[PDB]
């Protein structure tokens, strides 16, 4: 009947678990779907974009950090475009500063110590929504899982969102694959697309449904919008 | 329960917590200080926690300037901290500007200014003691003061706070003239504390001073005439039992 | 709860936080000598994957004066630290080392302040500070977690306190000075480790306790070994 | 006293050629009566097909382009890659220029 | 009612505080949008409490550039620090750039504006405790993407529309619109649509007092109709109706 | 420096002040009212630095009309000129002070009488019968000293007045372009625009 | 919502807080003030009795604040001095920049201004103090002023403020001629204090005075704060045993 | 019992037991002091078939001669590896000389002293285990969150800390002399394997570090290559 | 749902609200405008009339020479929203010369009332309020109405306090929208029968003051108001 552990970010439950972060979770689960999958020549990021009405646009969820890196999103717009905003001064100070391209794991770092940060103090509440990074720095290619919790994990493919289950587990059998599509980008994404496609249940993606972004060998991050994903369908 | 605890307003007038500090004066130990004609006498009890503590290490009435001493009943802690910076206060804010010290009536408004901001403040509890400060200077003569943890203050003639008040204050009320010169006062002081006893009254376990004449001897120098001598004199554990003769 | 005057103004934080103190588990006794101190304290060593050496309840303070603390090890650390600063910031403030009597005053002082303000939680130690200084020779002070310190014949801390107390309070009662009539420090060690053995009807090998001893300006802990042969000293001539 | 300035003299020039421009500026860098390399670039590119250089003191002037390809780039990442017009870039650099009004850059810049 | 003070999230991963200011919006008199290949147009239900305040005082429609106009709804006082941080956000861009703001990135920056309230602040200061009562019809013209309109929502987000309303009767409009709007709508057209709707789900008997009309083109900017050209408008609209 | 009078009579006082404005070489205007009225009776003319002169003085002013009007009771010359003083005061020993030189004419209206205050830059107040800042004084003190007297009509001044300018003229290097002349007294302030004609 | 805070709006519009505070003042010693065509005068009964206090060389009810300006206290002991004490201080600003005496109205009203300030912000609680100013300005003569906590200050004729100043107030409303020369008044004082009081009879120790007035004599303004011998004797002239 | 700073009738504080409940929960961790230097272990879990192996590092050093690890909330032990990281940077610029460990401790143990002397903060969710060298010995330490720690000859927390324990309780006793610097890693190796045995349906990889002045040279260094295989299949075959 | 700072469910910020129901608790004033005038009356809570009639307050204040206010609610606020409004009524004038715009000063204040409704640890001002004036070298009449919550509203003639709801109506049903009150003398008039309803006899509790363009103002007297009573009762009687 009643639950006095779940006020701050601040208390512990009796266990030793922290309810408000749970939700952030969950809210995480409310949004939209989205994937990213790696190989050796590429990264990949698929997502969904969800309109309110009819009579409305379809609110995107890919963004740029830098020549070589970006993300998509599910959650939280605000909380989303802060965190990357925040990533993209980082990779500038060090370019600048140092004139060194950013590497993914060490984004990943400062991700997880921003975030962090949150469930330490008083006052304030959660960052509400999880992000699936991609980038191409010396070590090769590279993809991130990032939680709100501050847990951000090396892959090699995911999703994330509402019915992102599916997906997970076409990915987890198609893997010994795609991990192996190097030097051909148009595979990698048919590979991803069928992944996330593995996916809905309101329909079909459209050219206003659909959202793809790519970074590679020798491809500075670019996005594909609308009618430019038109063949991927 | 009611709208006590925090500072603020009970639906009549009466500030909450204010209360409930003095009555961490009422609870404490037993404390007086009479004015007389020439000279003021200021005494509390000294109950040892035990026999194993040589409680000859904690001064109760305490020197804040060579001409004023105070002393307390309440929150031992309270009383050791505030006086340290009731003694700068009356340096930096007086001595500091003037060259001189502070007369009585002023030092205890500086101590009571200090006693206030604790509590027009959340966040801060107030000083649980009352103080009686006991005091003189060269144009109002001598004093006799008492400060509540609520900042206010007043002017006796001669009193008692902690647990033996409702009697002492009573017994005291009979034993006064405003003719009796110091001895009498100190001979007086003993027969009121010695009701409010439950231990001991030997030397060692009794703590009093007293505003009276200058000790040329005290000073250390010679050679300026107007610089005389500290008036404050504690009394020790000697000069007192004697005193418990003439009964 | 909180900490804001209770009906009877008695606020329990700060009692409750003497529990606490006491709660750690280890008996701390403390006697003067007579040109040099000493404190007693247990060195229960639980757990056989620690290491007797990182474990203790007195630290070295300053050059003469040394610490010991019935209380619980993270918020002790913190106490040293501050007072272990205090004084060295002192000497360098004012031309001479800092005495026993007073660091427990700043520090009686500080955990008034702290206390009244809230700017944060009493610690839950009590702290026995020793040493001589030349002012008032063998000093020893103890301060309290409800901010306040006052003096000491000889002293204890401890779940039974008044046990090795009474003890001490009745040899006082007869060797009717102050203190422990005695030259060496080795022969008031003895004593004590004496005291106690008989206080708790316990007995202690070497490394099952903790001593400290405060000299003419140099104070040093008791190590494992110098600690047993006392045991040896005072084994026949009991 | 310190003396936070320096001349490495350089010579650059712009002319606006009917439907193209150019932005010429030789490759030599001096100090005293002395040479510190062949070859050093004083103009470049800064993307949105535009050219910049500023000559007088070297360390303020690639400062001031380093400050300013940065703040092309920003430019994109809040208004979706728009692409920054020319007048626009120039009254940008007056403020970035500006910023320095008493303690400036010591240099001629073109664009 | 557990799990309603700001900063909580519900155990869905939900924030009500935010929910609820929406639910002011709803308080606010009808507003609609409408975007034709041709311009925008912004028109608003007025309801006054007595003959005696004077219409043109309420601000429900107001200028933010010679190319961005505006239409709020709820609120009227935090209307007015979201249209004047938004005022300046633009003059601010054209000192800097000599060139216009992309109504889009300008809408950006009153989002941008809106969220940012903290409670205590968990690392970044923010003196305002709670969200806006109040969402935008920001409706403008780049050189970019044409004619634009958007919809301000206190949560921090936003969308772009074709045409959309806001206030009181949001569905009883919306619903029409769902279904009256098409691409090749011409201006005149556009504005006997808004029109209509707004006497539809409106309240009183329509009319110059109960009904501010405005609209911005890439010729003059945003104006906002006097009560002539409204007056008559709305002859061409009630006749209309008498055949079918 | 520029040109300053004044000079308190019988139930008056009169302001002269010189009107011309120069930069360096050229002359700009030269029809310039150096004066800026605080109150209906009080009135203040000054001289200074350039740009130091003409804030201060509308700063006062804005001080006094805001007291005049939330107690809706008129400040008296003696406390008004007290309080230009006091920010001077400070002013001096600020990060950078207001150079500025001013003389101060009011009718307390309790006292039924005129009264007159000198007051330079540094903060340095004095009621007096008659004053001039800066130069202007060496030229015509004498006269003044010579002439005055307390019992003088309104008139009576202007003449002595208009004397001491034909001096200034006579003997000054430079050329101040004339002057305008002000009235203060029981009934307020006054003009006496005809001092072009005159 | 009910009691708590000040930052507090009752749904009718009441600030309780305050309007505790506001009441507060039924507690302390019936304080008086009145008005004369030639002079004003403040008198006020003591509290805090018993048998072993001084009086004399000191006061607490009637403080002097400026040499033309007096009041009577009638609240908290430790705020009181507070507001005193910046009272005075500003008053003395006024002097040092305008060279001038400070007027009574504005006075009162600056003071009045920090008392409504506390009634306003979170973190701080009203002052409960009630004075009773009296004084003199050559701008609107002689002045009796009042004020309470919420910060509201007013002026009258002749009031009372503490305890029974329902009661004592009517009894002013009976004998009051608006010229009724001071003597006339210091008298009604005390009929008005007497019929008020819980001591057996009024006793000069508990009792405390003051009185301005100004002429052609003194040219200038004379204020007395009357000590503890003119007291025990003027008593006897309203005839007092 | 609910708030960070307060005290229990008797003296306790509550959200100090939950911190430690929650140290528990996590994967396990272990060092050990050997003959000169020390050797630091963790678990990190692999939940799926889409982890890279060798890449997410739950093990840091510090300056260049201090090994660590911890478990428990791993933000919380990420977060405070930076201050240690600061005090010991700060430290070397100010007396030249590589930070002592046993110091060092207490600059974190005072640290995560802090964070339970306050109610507007949440105390630290992790125990650490962390050692190094320098002129007088290797060391090795483990800190929980109340903030007190010690020196042991080998420690371990998270999930099952008495498996390595009671194995870690063998060791003393037939190597009383400390165990070779080389068998260290290949027993730690084991040790870990006999610990896992909860998340035994979910398979794992084992990550390595250690220190020695003969080994790694004063250093800190990844135990990864080919000593990191045979020291897997060391304990592959006790693994029966 | 009640300690405003937060929202009820269907979005309301009921502290904001109860502060307007201490407007209508306190005294009563109303505004109206000619084609030359603008007439602000107010009514006087003679209750405890034992105290000096010369120095003792008055809603009207001036603001500056050409603008004054009136409200209704709490005094003790009041005092401190007129004073912040005559600084800055002075603080333009200084850095702009050009003195301020009816409409500006209502902005200003109605930022004040609006500051005080954001800031956790602050309440709202219990005051709402008319103010009237002519712009500077302007004959157009202004009126505006501040409240509590921070909007401000121009109207052609309002009252504020308690029984507003009643005068209200007979302003309603009087002002001719179409042409206002021509001449001053029936401008004000008007605004006089109109609070003969809540006074209950007496032009001894009724306080007038006009407004003219370039800066000329000016209160009433008592017998002027009451000439007007007169001139009124009789029409009335007349019917
Ligand atoms: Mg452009
Ligand atoms: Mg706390």
């Amino acid at each position: 009947f009643r639950n006095n552990y779940d006020g701050d970010t601040v208390t512990f439950s009796p266990t030793g678990r922290l309810f408000q972060v749970e939700y952030a979770l969950e809210a995480i689960k409310q949004g939209s779907v989205t994937v990213g999958l790696r190989s050796n020549t590429h990264a990949v990021l698929v997502a969904l974009k969800r309109n309110a009405d009819e009579l409305s646009s379809y609110q995107k969820k890919i963004i740029k950090c830098d020549e070589h890196m970006g993300l998509s999103l599910a959650g939280l717009a605000p909380d989303a475009r802060v965190l990357s905003n925040y990533l993209r001064q980082q990779c500038n100070y060090s370019s600048l500063v140092f004139n060194r391209k950013l590497a993914v794991e060490r984004a990943g770092h400062l991700l997880c110590d921003k975030a962090q940060k949150n469930t330490q103090s008083y006052g304030g509440r959660p960052y509400g929504v999880g992000l699936l990074i991609i980038g191409y720095d010396k070590s090769g290619a590279h993809l991130l899982e990032f939680q709100p919790s501050g847990n951000v994990t090396e892959l090699y493919g995911t999703a994330i969102g509402a019915r992102s289950q599916g997906a997970k587990t076409y990915l987890e059998r198609t893997l010994d694959t795609f991990i192996k599509i190097d030097g051909n980008p148009d595979e990698l994404i048919k590979a991803g697309v069928e992944a996330i496609s593995q996916s809905l249940r309101d329909e079909s993606l459209t050219v206003d449904n659909l959202s793809i972004a790519i970074v590679g060998k020798d491809t500075p991050f670019t996005i594909y919008d609308g009618e430019a994903v038109a063949k991927y369908i | 329960r009611y709208s006590f605890s925090l500072t603020t307003f009970s639906p009549s007038g009466k500030l909450g917590q204010i209360d409930y500090a003095l009555t961490a004066v009422k609870q404490g130990v037993t404390s007086l200080g009479i004015k007389a004609t020439n000279g003021v006498v200021i005494a509390t009890e000294k109950k040892s926690s035990s026999p194993l503590a040589m409680s000859e290490t904690l001064s109760k009435v305490s020197l804040l300037t060579p001409d004023i001493g105070a002393v307390y009943s309440g929150m031992g802690p309270d009383y050791r901290v505030l006086v340290d910076k009731s003694r700068k206060v009356a340096h930096t804010s007086y001595k500091r500007i003037y060259g001189e010290y502070p007369p009585t009536k002023l030092l205890v408004s500086e101590v009571a200014k200090i006693m206030q901001e604790a509590t027009q403040s959340g966040g801060v509890r107030p000083f649980g003691v009352s103080l009686l400060i006991a005091g003189h200077d060269e144009f109002n003569g001598f004093s006799l003061y008492q400060v509540d943890p609520s900042g206010s203050y007043f002017p006796w003639k001669a009193t008692a706070i902690g647990k033996g008040s409702v009697a002492a204050k009573t017994f005291l009320e009979k034993r006064w003239n405003d003719e009796l010169e110091l001895e009498d006062a100190i001979h007086i002081a003993l027969l009121t504390l010695k009701e409010s006893v439950e231990g001991e009254f030997n030397g060692d376990t009794i703590e009093l001073a007293i505003i009276g004449d200058e000790n040329p001897d005290l000073l250390g120098y010679t050679g300026i005439p107007t610089d005389k001598g500290p008036r404050f004199r504690k009394l020790t554990s000697q000069e007192i039992n004697d005193r418990l003769e003439a009964l | 709860h909180i900490t804001i005057f209770s009906p009877e103004g008695r606020l329990y934080q700060v009692e409750y936080a003497f529990k606490a103190t006491n709660q750690t588990n280890i008996n701390s006794l403390a006697v003067r000598g007579k040109d040099c101190t000493v404190v007693i304290s247990q060195k229960k060593v639980p757990d056989k994957l620690l290491d007797p050496t990182t474990v203790s309840y007195i630290f070295c303070i300053s050059r003469t004066i040394g610490m010991v603390v019935n209380g619980p090890i993270p918020d002790a650390r913190n106490a040293a630290l501050r007072a272990k600063a205090e004084a060295a910031e002192f000497r360098y403030k004012y031309g001479y080392d800092m005495p026993c009597d007073v660091l427990a005053k700043r520090m009686a002082n500080l955990s008034q302040i702290y206390t009244q303000r809230a700017y944060m939680r009493p610690l839950g130690v009590i702290l026995t500070f020793v040493s001589v200084d030349e002012e008032l020779g063998p000093s020893i002070y103890k301060t309290d977690p409800a901010g306040y310190y006052v003096g000491y014949k000889a002293t204890a801390t401890g779940p039974k306190q008044q046990e090795i107390t009474t003890n001490l309070e009745n040899h006082f009662k007869k060797s009717k000075i102050d203190h422990i009539n005695e030259e060496s420090w080795e022969k008031v060690v003895e004593f004590a480790i004496t005291h106690m053995i008989d206080a708790l009807g316990t007995e202690f090998s070497k490394n099952d306790l903790e001593v400290g001893v405060a000299t003419k300006d140099k104070f040093f802990t008791l190590s494992a070994e110098n600690i047993e042969e006392r045991l040896v000293a005072i084994a026949e001539q009991d | 006293q310190f003396n936070p300035y320096g001349d490495n003299g350089g010579t650059i020039l712009g002319i606006a050629g009917e439907d193209f421009a150019v932005l010429a500026g030789d490759t030599r860098n001096i100090t005293d009566y002395s040479i510190n390399s062949r070859y050093e670039p004083k103009v470049f590119d800064c993307g949105d097909n535009i050219v910049m250089s500023a000559n007088g003191f070297a360390a303020d002037g690639d400062a001031l382009v380093k400050r300013f390809k940065n703040s092309v780039k920003w430019y994109h990442f809040d208004h979706n890659d728009k692409k920054l017009s020319i007048n626009s870039a120039a009254r940008n650099i007056q403020h970035l220029l500006y910023g320095k009004r008493f303690f400036p850059y010591y240099v001629h810049t073109i664009i | 009612e557990y799990d309603r003070g700001v900063s909580t999230f519900s155990p869905e991963g939900r924030l009500f505080q935010v929910e609820y200011s929406l639910e002011a919006i709803k308080l606010g008199s009808t507003a609609i949008g409408i975007a034709t290949k041709e311009g925008v147009v912004l028109g608003v239900e007025k309801r006054a409490t007595s003959p005696l305040l004077e219409s043109d005082s309420i601000e429900k429609i107001v200028e933010i550039d010679r190319h961005i106009g505006c239409a709020m709804s709820g609120l009227t006082a935090d209307a007015r620090s979201m249209i004047e941080h938004a005022r300046t956000a633009a003059v601010t861009h054209n000192l800097y750039y000599d060139e216009d703001i992309n109504v889009e990135s300008l809408t950006q920056s009153v989002c941008d504006l809106a969220l940012r309230f903290g409670e205590g602040a968990s690392g970044e200061e923010r003196l305002m405790s709670r969200p806006f009562g109040v969402a935008l019809l920001i409706a403008g013209h780049d050189a970019d993407d044409g004619y634009q309109l958007f919809h301000a929502e206190p949560s921090g987000t936003f969308y772009r529309y074709n045409a959309k309303a806001i206030g009181s009767g949001s569905e009883g409009a919306q619903a029409e619109l769902l279904n009256e709007w098409h691409s090749s709508l011409t201006l005149k057209e556009a504005e006997l649509l808004v029109l209509k709707i707004l006497k539809q789900v409106m309240e009183e008997k329509l009319d110059e007092n109960n009904a501010q009309l405005s609209c911005i083109t890439k010729q003059d900017g945003f104006k906002i109709y006097d009560n002539e050209k409204t007056a008559e408008l709305i002859k061409e609209l009630k006749e209309k109706e008498a055949a079918e | 420096m520029d040109i300053i009078l004044g000079i308190r009579v019988q139930d008056s006082v009169i302001l002269a002040s010189s009107k011309a404005v120069t930069r360096g070489i050229s002359v700009l205007k030269d029809s310039d009212d150096k004066t800026r009225q605080l109150s209906p009776h009080t009135l203040m003319s000054f001289a200074g630095e350039a740009g130091d002169t003409v804030q201060f003085a509308e700063y006062i002013q804005a001080n006094i009309q805001l007291y005049s009007i939330r107690e809706d009771y008129e400040l008296s010359p003696q406390a008004v000129s007290s309080f230009v003083r006091q920010e001077l005061a400070k002013s001096i020993r600020s990060r950078r002070p207001y150079q500025v030189n001013v003389l101060i004419g009011g009718y307390d209206k309790k006292k039924n009488k005129p009264e007159l205050y000198q007051i330079d830059y540094l903060g340095t107040k004095v009621e007096l019968p008659y004053g001039a800042h800066g130069y202007s004084g060496f030229y015509t003190f004498s006269l003044l000293d010579h002439h005055y007297r307390p019992d003088m009509t309104t008139e009576e001044g202007l003449d002595l007045l208009k004397l001491c300018v034909q001096e200034l003229e006579k003997r000054m290097p430079m050329d101040f372009k004339g002057v305008i002349v002000k009235i203060v007294d029981k009934d307020g302030i006054r003009q006496v625009d005809d001092f072009q004609a005159q | 919502r009910y009691d708590s805070r000040t930052t507090i709006f009752s749904p009718e519009g009441r600030l309780y807080q305050v309007e505790y505070a506001l009441e507060s003042i039924s507690h302390a010693g019936t304080a008086i003030g009145i008005m004369a065509s030639d002079g004003i005068v403040l008198a006020a009964e003591r509290k805090v009795t018993s048998t072993l206090l001084e009086q004399d060389t000191s006061t607490e009810k009637l403080y002097k604040l400026n040499d033309k300006i007096a009041v009577a206290v009638a609240g908290l002991t430790a705020d009181a001095e507070i507001l005193i004490n910046t009272a005075r201080i500003h008053a003395q600003n006024y002097l040092k920049t305008y060279n001038e005496d400070i007027p009574v109205e504005i006075l009162v009203r600056r003071l009045s201004d920090i008392k409504q300030g506390y009634t306003q912000h979170g973190g701080l609680r009203p002052f409960g103090v009630s004075f009773i100013y009296a004084g003199y300005d050559d701008r609107y003569g002689y002045q009796l002023y009042t004020s309470n906590p919420s910060g509201n200050y007013t002026g009258w004729k002749a009031i009372s403020v503490g305890a029974n100043t329902s009661a004592a107030q009517t009894l002013l409303q009976m004998d009051y001629k608006d010229d009724m020369k001071v003597d006339d008044a210091i008298e009604l004082a005390l009929k008005t204090l007497s019929k008020t009081t819980d001591s057996s009879a009024l006793t000069y120790d508990r009792l405390e005075f003051a009185t301005i007035r100004k002429g052609a004599n003194d040219g200038e303004v004379y204020q007395k704060i009357f000590k503890p011998q003119e007291i025990k004797d003027i008593l006897v002239k309203t005839g007092i045993t | 019992d609910l708030s960070n700073s307060v005290f229990s009738p008797d003296g306790r504080n509550f959200q100090v037991e939950y911190a430690v409940k929650a140290v528990e929960n996590g994967t396990t961790s272990i060092g050990i002091k050997c003959n000169d230097g020390v050797v630091f272990a963790v678990e990190k879990l692999i939940t799926s078939k889409l982890l890279v192996p060798q890449k997410n590092v739950k093990i840091q050093v510090v300056d260049r001669h201090i090994g660590c690890v911890y478990s428990g909330l791993i933000p919380d032990g990420r977060h405070l590896v930076n201050r240690g990281r600061e005090e010991a940077a700060s430290f070397k610029k100010l007396y030249k000389t590589p930070i002592p460990i046993p110091a060092f401790a207490d600059r974190l143990g005072q640290y995560v002293q802090a964070h339970t002397l306050y109610n507007s903060v949440r105390p630290f969710g992790v125990s650490t285990i962390f050692g190094g060298v320098d002129k007088n010995g290797a060391h090795l330490y483990m800190l929980e969150p109340s903030g007190s720690y010690w020196g042991y000859k080998g420690a371990a927390t998270g999930k099952g800390r008495q498996s390595a324990k009671a194995e870690l309780e063998k060791l003393v006793d037939h190597h009383p002399e400390g165990l070779s610097a080389r068998e260290a890693v290949k027993q730690a190796a084991k040790i870990i394997y006999l610990a896992h045995e909860d998340n035994k349906e979910k398979d794992f990889e084992l990550e390595i570090s250690w220190c020695s002045l003969s080994e790694t040279n004063g250093l800190h260094k990844f135990v990864k290559g080919d000593l990191l295989q045979e020291a897997i299949d060391f304990a592959q075959k006790e693994i029966n | 749902d009640r300690a405003l700072s937060i929202f009820s469910p269907d979005g309301h910020i009921f502290q904001v609200e109860y502060a307007l129901e201490a407007v209508k608790r306190g005294t009563c004033a109303v505004g109206v405008k000619g084609k030359n005038c603008v007439v602000l009356g107010c009514e006087r809570r003679s209750t405890l009339k034992l105290q000096d009639t010369r120095i003792t307050p008055s809603k009207v204040s001036k603001i500056d020479s050409h603008v004054v206010l009136s409200f209704s609610g709490l005094n003790a606020d009041s005092r401190i929203l007129i004073e912040k409004a005559r600084v800055e009524a002075q603080s333009h004038r200084l850095t702009l010369e050009d003195p301020v715009t009816v409409e500006y000063l209502t902005r200003y204040v109605a930022g004040v009332q609006q500051r005080y409704t954001q800031s956790g640890g602050v309440r709202p001002f219990g005051v709402s309020t008319l103010i009237a004036g002519f712009d500077p070298r302007d004959d157009e009449p202004k009126l505006y109405q501040t409240e509590p919550s921070g909007i401000y509203s121009s109207w052609s003639a309002q009252t504020i306090g308690r029984n507003s709801k009643t005068v209200r109506e007979f302003l309603e049903k009087n002002y001719d929208r179409k042409e206002p009150p021509a001449t001053v003398e029936e401008c004000v008039k008007l605004t006089v029968r109109s609070l003969l309803e809540v006074v209950q006899t007496g032009a001894k509790n009724i306080e007038i003051t006009v407004v003219k363009p370039d800066s000329d103002i000016v209160a009433l007297s008592s017998e002027e108001i009451n000439q007007y009573v007169t001139q009124i009762e009789q029409e009335k009687q007349e019917q």
